[PDB]
Formats: C-alpha cells, sequence, structure tokens
C-alpha cells in the first residue's frame, strides 16, 4: 500500500458551470427579474415555509 | 394576473399553451417582414383561448348568472312584493 501511494497512485494521479447565457432561448428566457422569482424565490419561499 | 394575484394559483388561460404562443411569436421574430395579418391572427388566437378561459372564469367560477339575478332581485325589483311591504312600511318615513 505504501509503495503504491508513493509510486503507482503518484503516477496515476491524473485527477485533473451554469450556462445562465440567455441568447439559446432569449424569446424563452423568463425576465432576469422574472427568472429570479421563477428559479430562486420558489425555493426560497418553500425552504421557509418548511 | 391581477385576479391570480389574489385568485389561488389557477393557471394561465393558456395553460401550455402559453409555450405554444411564445413559439408563435418567436417565427414572428424569425419572420423576415413584419405581417399584420399573421401578428393579428395570433393576437386573435391567443384573444380568444383567452376568452374562452374567462368566460368559463365567469360563468363557473364567478357565477354571473346568481349575481344578475340578485340583481334582477333587488335593481330590478325582482322582489316586486318584498319591495312593495317596504314601501308600505317606509312611507310614512319618505314623506318627510
Amino acid at each position: 500500500i505504501n509503495f503504491a501511494r508513493m509510486y503507482l497512485e503518484q503516477s496515476d494521479f491524473h485527477e485533473k458551470d451554469v450556462c445562465v447565457d440567455r441568447s439559446s432561448e432569449s424569446v424563452t428566457c423568463q425576465t432576469f427579474e422574472l427568472t429570479l422569482r421563477s428559479c430562486l424565490y420558489p425555493h426560497i419561499d418553500k425552504q421557509y415555509l418548511d | 394576473e391581477n385576479q391570480n394575484v389574489n385568485l389561488t394559483r389557477k393557471g394561465s388561460i393558456l395553460k401550455n399553451q402559453e409555450d405554444t404562443f411564445a413559439a408563435e411569436l418567436h417565427r414572428l421574430k424569425q419572420q423576415p417582414l413584419f405581417s399584420l395579418v399573421d401578428f393579428e391572427q395570433v393576437v386573435d388566437r391567443i384573444r380568444s383561448t383567452v376568452a374562452e378561459h374567462l368566460w368559463k372564469l365567469m360563468v363557473e367560477e364567478s357565477d354571473l348568472l346568481g349575481q344578475l339575478k340578485i340583481i334582477k332581485d333587488f335593481y330590478l325589483l325582482g322582489r316586486g312584493e318584498l319591495f312593495q311591504a317596504f314601501i308600505d312600511t317606509a312611507q310614512h318615513m319618505l314623506k318627510t
């Protein structure tokens, strides 16, 4: 295990986003305030109610 | 919208068709020329949907018929015998 960690696990350490771009569905994208109210405010209200 | 502010979460008149009208508007945005005819057609479709849902709300949800019956009985003196007795009682009060 020690040598694995020091050599093989050392060698194999190749252990090397919200796309809020309205451009895709700008016509379908809610208003910034409407988008906020529909994506953030409802979850906050749910947690508040709970 | 103003009624849905006070009314419980009754969905949009267009419900899932709201997005359909959004797609139609996107098509209008995709139209190279503004046509009043196509815009009016889409507007009329939306208007008709809203008007039908509003009629349903008015007749079933808002009981327009009950209110009209009330108006007949009171505003139109539909309870004529009642208002007759009322007049008979109030004649002395209203002469002054």
